[PDB]
């Protein structure tokens, strides 16, 4: 039918200003992060400075689920942009800049070396044998 | 030969076996993660490596102007007669003198050896 | 060493203001890149070539007792040729080093660790293509090379 | 400018991309900062070479070189980069007319010069790395002559094959006929003599 | 209920968007004209095994762009916002990919070379001077 | 139409000596010299970071602009006059030209106000 | 040459071809299928490895040529290893009418009922290709 062979053509809107900037989150192809099982989810910066300029932490879930750190594109395009079109039914698409890109790495979650076990377990790769063993007695 | 990362924390897998029923697991350090093996094989290398400079070639090396072209030698699959050789340039190859054809003709990677 | 020996030949990197070659996964996890598939994402492009893989073997096991990147900066700050003082000296000595000393080229931002961690990436993907005779040594006679 | 540019031929950015996609596109490096990746270089290096040869946004001293067998794409704009004018050849013929060289006759009161075949697009400038991506006809009498038929991929020709001497160098006669110890022991004394 | 907190109906609803790469002089022309809102028109067109899209600038902004469209499954990319309000949502996911360029490319190294011109004149350099500073 | 081979040997020997009509051959020299002065002095002194002064008033001092004046020489009297090479070879000169810069210093004394002041070629 | 190939110092690396470390607990059920057709005689008249063996095996691959060429046999071969290491590595191999040149090697019963039993394959393979001289 028609859709094999479909043209449609549509007026771009652009605000002048919106109450939300857009901004970009993109996740590693590996991860497969699925936004259905995500029944809660937090977005805020780090406590690194424990601000504007400082990485964000993205929690799924609380606790329970996956945690993810968000880093600024560092990179910008002095002669480029980036715009997000979506589809309208009144056959005219609007556009928002892309204020900000952010990239997502999961952090894993468990008792991972501390500096002080690290210090004391560098020793031992003069010499370590059977690293599982390492994380047993830990 | 092929390398597994852990589902939960993405690092590496390591080769294991369960004493209670003796099949290789490949599980995670740092993280508990187990995951039934299926190649058995933990570790293979080819101290001869013969392998086929063929898989290192690429197909852009047809647009090479420093690569000679010979009419002599069509490519089998598009019968085009121009073709570009040249030799292994690896130094793996204790006799790199043998020399490896590509079709010159465009989108036509194929690559053979006489 | 039998230990050694099945291990075989390992990277390290030898950074500006560092008394002491650090393991080169080491810096990639003191830039944040935690899993080994964030790390390896960066040196092997193409996961389906296995030498490469058994190349970065013994350099992802020399540095498994890392796992965290404020760990990583407090080790390379503990061998830095100023040695801080507190934990807190050596993470910010040692981010200092990251941030302004290595590679400035690729950058000196905030938020240029990314660009680092692929030139990085590709610096490691160099040695290994070398060290396994995918592509000749370097010349230093060739005028391409001097300026 | 360079960099500029190339955001306009999709070259895509490092923290833009996924890892999986560094496998078959080519890395794109300026002055060896490694400033993202491209899917089709054939057509990037033919557009960057006709930008420089027509000197629209990337200048006669930036060098591009393609390695094919290593998808990588080099791009120098730094300082120090010695490099030289090599006539251009196309399908096996100069680019270089007799209307360029009567237009060279006719140099004063013309104000046509070198800058002019530069322009034109007739001569370029390649370093030392670019020469390894190049195949130079050493004459168009004989080098690039369809009977000859030992290379017919020919990019640039040498001007004059005696250009490669230096000036104490110059002012051996014939030294195409001396030993090469002899031609080394003239350069030194053409120094030392008296005029 | 916290500050960081998301509302995900954007991907609970399963909105998709596609991502578009654009100049900045074109980008700029609708920031100017975006009050406007008539800052061109964006065609698409779709065949068996092959589709293209391409957008034409209204002549009194200027005063034929095809896309490059890209697969969208080398990786996972979303839309998300933040209000002004300290209120964070998730806007969708991106489904499809593509580059704004004009149809013609001599004119466009030309209109490139504006733009450098432009990006140039802050580029000081050091002033001769005929007469030293008494 | 095209140089043919009787007329090449001619041909590139008039290339080649338009392009040392052109370049010349200390070229490498003065033409790195030329970019060193017009873009690496001026490059320098505004990559520089602005002095900031603390006491308590702020001082901050911005390096704006370099001029550089003909080879200048002063006599005895203190009267410049331009130098030429052949008085600076015969007088054992240095072949010199004055290097200035435009400061602009502006303090602040916690009180609101900010005093901006620019020293010309200074 | 018969006396050069005496005097040359030839070592496992020279004549192995490629080498794999494989886990099979059960001998009667080889991982390898070529294998089981010959390891199998073995098993039959099983010595010092009849109680029990480790289920970690090394697969060393012999060419032929290097071999032939060096005048060098599996027997000899499979008697030097045990004369190194003793009885430490059970040493199993293919009859010199096979194809391929196998020996598969597995750590004695009494230690698997001396640093380890897996990773220490690598070293003894390591140290096979290396220090171990024909
Ligand atoms: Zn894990
Ligand atoms: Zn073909």
């Amino acid at each position: 039918g028609p859709s094999s062979q479909n043209v449609t053509e549509y007026v771009v809107r652009v605000p002048k200003n919106t109450t939300k900037k857009y901004n970009i989150m993109a996740f590693n192809a590996a991860d497969k992060v699925n936004f259905a099982t995500w029944n809660q989810a937090r977005l805020e910066r780090d406590l690194s400075n424990k601000p504007e300029d400082q990485p964000w932490l993205l929690r799924v879930n609380g606790k329970s689920g996956r945690k993810f750190k968000g880093i600024k594109k560092g990179g910008v395009t002095e002669n480029t942009s980036y715009y997000i079109f979506t589809q309208c039914p009144d056959g005219a698409f609007e556009a928002f800049p892309v204020h900000n890109w952010y990239n997502f790495t999961p952090l894993a979650r468990h008792r991972t070396l501390t500096a002080e076990e690290a210090e004391e377990e560098w020793e031992r790769r003069n010499k370590v044998l059977n690293h599982f063993s390492i994380m047993q007695q830990r | 030969v092929g390398i597994r990362f852990c589902q939960e924390c993405n690092n590496m897998l390591y080769p294991k076996e369960d004493k209670e029923n003796r099949i290789l697991l490949y599980a995670c350090r740092n993280c508990d993660y187990q995951q039934e093996a299926d190649n058995s094989c933990i570790y293979v290398n080819k101290i001869t490596h013969e392998v086929d400079e063929l898989t290192q070639i690429i197909a852009d090396v047809s647009q090479d102007p420093t690569l000679p072209r010979t009419e002599d030698h069509p490519c089998q699959k598009c019968g085009h007669k121009e073709a570009v050789f040249f030799q292994s340039h690896s130094a793996r190859a204790e006799d790199a003198m043998r020399l490896y054809y590509v079709c010159t003709a465009p989108h036509c990677g194929h690559r053979w050896t006489e | 060493g039998a230990k050694k020996s099945a291990i075989g030949q390992r990277i390290v990197a030898t950074l500006p203001y560092i008394k002491q070659e650090v393991p080169i996964i080491i810096v990639f996890r003191a830039l944040g890149f935690v899993s080994d598939r964030d790390i390896l994402e960066h040196i092997i492009y193409d996961f389906e070539d296995p030498e490469m893989m058994e190349m970065v073997k013994p350099s992802l096991d020399e540095a498994f007792v890392i796992q965290e990147q404020n760990v990583a900066l407090n080790f390379i700050g503990s061998r830095g040729a100023k040695p801080g003082v507190t934990k807190e000296k050596r993470i910010k000595y040692a981010k200092e080093v990251l941030q302004k000393e290595m590679l400035p080229h690729v950058g000196v931002s905030d938020f240029c660790e990314t660009k680092k961690a692929y030139f990085l990436g590709y610096m490691v993907h160099r040695l290994l293509l070398a060290a396994l005779g995918r592509r000749e040594l370097d010349d230093r006679d060739h005028y391409g090379n001097k300026r | 400018p360079i960099l500029e540019f190339l955001e306009e031929w999709s070259m895509e950015n490092l923290e833009e991309i996924s890892p999986a996609a560094i496998a078959d596109a080519t890395k794109i490096f300026v002055n060896g900062c490694w400033v993202g990746i491209h899917k089709d270089p054939e057509q990037l290096m033919n557009t960057l070479r006709k930008l420089r040869r027509q000197m629209d946004i990337i200048v006669s001293e930036v060098s591009m070189i393609r390695d094919i067998r290593e998808r990588e794409i080099r791009i120098y704009t730094d300082a120090g980069r010695i490099c030289r004018p090599l006539l251009i050849v196309e399908k096996q013929k100069l680019l270089l007319k007799k209307r360029h060289i009567d237009q060279l006759k006719e140099r004063e009161y013309n104000n046509y010069s070198w800058q002019d075949l530069v322009a034109s697009g007739v001569v370029e400038y390649i370093d030392t790395l670019e020469e390894e991506t190049v195949m130079l006809a050493m004459t168009p009498d004989d080098l690039q002559e369809k009977e000859v038929a030992y290379c017919s991929t020919y990019t640039h020709c040498e001007i004059h094959p005696s250009m490669i001497l230096g000036v104490c160098a110059s002012i051996i006669p014939f030294p195409d006929h001396n030993q090469s110890p002899r031609n080394t022991y003239q350069s030194a004394m053409g120094k030392q003599a008296m005029g | 209920a916290e500050r960081g907190e998301l509302d995900l109906t954007g991907a609970k609803q399963n909105t998709g968007v596609w991502l578009v790469k654009v100049p900045k002089y074109l980008s700029q022309q609708w920031a100017k004209a975006s009050g406007r809102g008539e800052v061109g028109k964006l065609r698409i067109a779709k065949t068996q095994g092959r589709t293209e899209v391409s957008f034409t600038l209204n002549e009194d902004l200027a005063n034929e762009h095809p896309f490059v469209l890209q697969s969208v499954g080398g990786q996972t990319l979303t839309v998300f916002t933040e209000s002004s309000s300290d209120k964070l949502s998730l806007e969708g996911i991106v489904v499809q990919r593509a580059e704004c360029r004009p149809a013609a490319s001599e004119n466009y190294m030309r209109l490139k070379r504006l733009q450098i011109e432009e990006s140039s004149k802050p580029v000081r350099l050091s002033q001769q001077l005929d007469k030293v500073v008494t | 139409d095209e140089i043919t081979p009787d007329l090449w040997q001619e041909a590139c020997w008039i290339v080649i000596s338009s392009y040392f009509d052109e370049k010349g051959l200390v070229r490498q020299q003065l033409d790195s010299f030329d970019e060193f002065i017009q873009m690496s002095v001026q490059r320098i002194v505004e990559d520089a970071p602005p002095i900031d002064l603390q006491a308590p008033p702020r001082y901050l001092l911005k390096f704006e602009q370099i001029y550089l004046s003909k080879p200048t020489h002063w006599e005895r009297d203190g009267a410049p006059s331009p130098m030429m090479p052949n008085e600076a070879r015969l007088r054992n000169l240095t072949y010199s030209a004055p290097l200035y810069v435009d400061i602009t210093k502006t303090v602040i004394k916690e009180g609101e106000e900010q005093l901006q002041t620019q020293h010309q070629k200074t | 040459k018969d006396i050069l190939c005496r005097l040359e110092h030839t070592t496992l690396r020279k004549v192995t071809a490629n080498t794999a470390i494989y886990y099979d607990p059960n001998p009667q059920s080889t991982v390898v299928a070529e294998d089981q057709e010959w390891v199998n005689v073995y098993y039959e008249m099983p010595d010092f490895d009849v109680a029990r063996i480790s289920p970690w095996l090394l697969r060393v691959e012999l060419d032929r040529k290097h071999m032939t060429d060096r005048k060098l046999t599996m027997e000899q071969i499979a008697e030097k290893i045990n004369a190194g290491f003793g009885d430490d590595l059970n040493c199993i191999f293919n009859d010199d009418n096979a194809e391929k040149l196998v020996l598969r090697i597995r750590i004695m019963n009494s230690d698997e009922n001396k640093m380890d039993d897996d990773v220490f394959l690598r070293c003894i393979e390591s140290n096979m290709l290396t220090d171990m001289t024909l």
